[PDB]
Formats: structure tokens, C-alpha cells, sequence
């Protein structure tokens, strides 16, 4: 665990050692834009931005990439909800429930599965509205996930319209999938076989399959 | 990408993967066809054309 300083809030980035190559550059572009987006009262807050960058990566197999934090309570982890109250979170813990028959828990959270590093492209949104800060976060959102991209062997995204173009916001092909977001119409993140594609690709690359049952919390 | 079907075309190609022993036209050309669409499907996969 290093750090580097900014200057706008939150002052201090803490990073894991696998992070370095970018630093020097998060931190120019941070100090160009975090004035404009600091005017809004944000999800998460400043404080919290970064925490996924105190997670390492070369142990990383998969990454699992939202658009962005849920409009209100964002934690800093993506989809994660401590009281287990989020819709997005519920939904993906009924997904496992059928796929791995466990069914009586009282929670679930990507950040605890071996193999995965859950993220969001977008770092930050204005209280309440998505997407409200794509046009601060770009140049940022590219740099950390062509990172992460560089570690994993696939990357998962939900949502359909949302990373309809994600190739293009990255440099080296890497094993791609677009689901559908949790909350699409017609429960089509129900019928969805995400997380069974992504563990058929991992043995194709010859990557052990995540074990998804790690993320119930009881 | 989603999907049942993509599943089972994923699977499939991942069984014929661990054969690698083809003794037909058919399957060998199964085995690369399949790698085709994966790749056009998912950008890069593990595996590669015979
Ligand atoms: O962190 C989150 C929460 C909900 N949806 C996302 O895309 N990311």
C-alpha cells in the first residue's frame, strides 16, 4: 500500500503495488477535472472514489464492470450494499442462488470472490442521476480499465446499451462480454448465462472458473 | 453474448478443445468455426484455430 497526493479532495490516493504504472497519470488527469465534478454532492463520497485501487490485480481473473455507482449509498465497491437493500445486488445474488443451489443467505458481495475485481467504468455520479459524470471521469475511466484489462482474462459488462461500444475505449482485444443490467426489462437478467459463459471462457484461456458461492455472505 | 445458445456453442467448442482429435472433416471444421464466431463474439478467446 503506497500513496500519492492530489489537489482537490480526496487529497490522498491509496493503491495497491500492482497499480503503479498508472498513478503518475490518474493523477494529472484527476487534478484537471475533480473541481467541476466536487460542485456536485457525489455517490460515493470523494473519500471513497479510489478504494478499489487497494485491491491487487495480478491474482485477478475477472473483472466485472458497472457503468457506474448506484445513484445513492455507493460505497467506493461496486454494486456493494452492507445491509444487502440495493435492488442490482439482490438480483445478482438470486442469479447465483440458481446457479449454485445455495438459497438460504442474508447477503452478497463481489468484492470477497477469489478471482474477481468488481468495477466501475465510471468513478462518480451527481446524487442521484447516472451517468452524470461521464464527461469528468473519460480519460480516467480508459487509463484504469485498460489497467485492469491487462490483468484479467475476461472482462464482463453489464449493461447492453451502456457498453454497446466498449471496444473502442480499449486498446488490446481482451475476452469481452455485454449482459444485460439487472434491472432490464422483461427479467432478461434473469435469463442471462453470464457468469456460466465466463467460467467456460476462463477454461478455454486455461484460468480456473470462479467459484461465484464465495460472494454469499450468511 | 448473454444467452443460453451462446453457452451451449461455448461449451461445445470447450469439449472438442479437450478432444483435439478429429477424425472427421466435420468436426475439425465445427472446431474452427466455432473458434470463428468466438472470437468475432467475444473479441479474443483462449484458443485457436488447427
Ligand atoms: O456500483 C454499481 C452499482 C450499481 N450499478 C453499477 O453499475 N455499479
Amino acid at each position: 500500500m503506497n500513496s500519492v497526493t492530489v489537489s482537490h479532495a480526496p487529497y490522498t490516493i491509496t493503491y495497491h503495488d500492482d497499480w503503479e504504472p498508472v498513478m503518475s497519470q490518474l493523477v494529472e488527469f484527476y487534478n484537471e477535472v475533480a473541481s467541476w465534478l466536487l460542485r456536485d454532492e457525489t455517490s460515493p463520497i470523494p473519500d471513497k472514489f479510489f478504494i478499489q485501487l487497494k485491491q491487487p490485480l495480478r491474482n485477478k481473473r475477472v473483472c466485472v464492470c458497472g457503468i457506474d455507482p448506484y445513484p445513492k449509498d455507493g460505497t467506493g465497491v461496486p454494486f456493494e450494499s452492507p445491509n444487502f437493500t440495493k435492488k442490482s445486488i439482490k438480483e445478482i445474488a438470486s442469479s447465483i442462488s440458481r446457479l449454485t443451489g445455495v438459497i438460504d443467505y442474508k447477503g452478497y458481495n463481489l468484492n470477497i470472490i477469489d478471482g474477481v475485481i468488481p468495477w466501475n467504468y465510471y468513478l462518480s455520479c451527481k446524487l442521484g442521476e447516472t451517468k452524470s459524470h461521464a464527461i469528468y471521469w473519460d480519460k480516467i475511466s480508459k487509463l484504469l480499465l485498460q489497467h485492469i484489462t491487462k490483468h484479467v482474462s475476461v472482462l464482463y459488462c453489464l449493461g447492453k446499451t451502456d457498453f454497446s461500444n466498449i471496444r473502442a475505449k480499449l486498446e488490446s482485444p481482451v475476452t469481452t462480454i455485454v449482459g444485460y443490467h439487472p434491472a432490464a426489462r422483461d427479467r432478461q437478467f434473469e435469463k442471462d448465462r453470464s457468469f456460466e459463459i465466463i467460467n467456460v471462457l476462463l477454461e478455454l484461456d486455461n484460468k480456473v472458473p470462479i467459484n461465484w458461492a464465495q460472494g454469499f455472505i450468511y | 453474448m448473454t444467452s443460453s445458445a451462446d453457452l451451449t456453442n461455448l461449451k461445445e467448442l470447450l469439449s472438442l478443445y479437450k478432444s483435439l482429435r478429429f477424425s472427421d472433416s466435420a468436426a475439425i471444421e465445427k472446431y474452427n468455426s466455432l473458434v470463428e464466431w468466438g472470437t468475432s463474439t467475444y473479441w479474443k478467446i483462449g484458443v485457436q484455430k488447427v
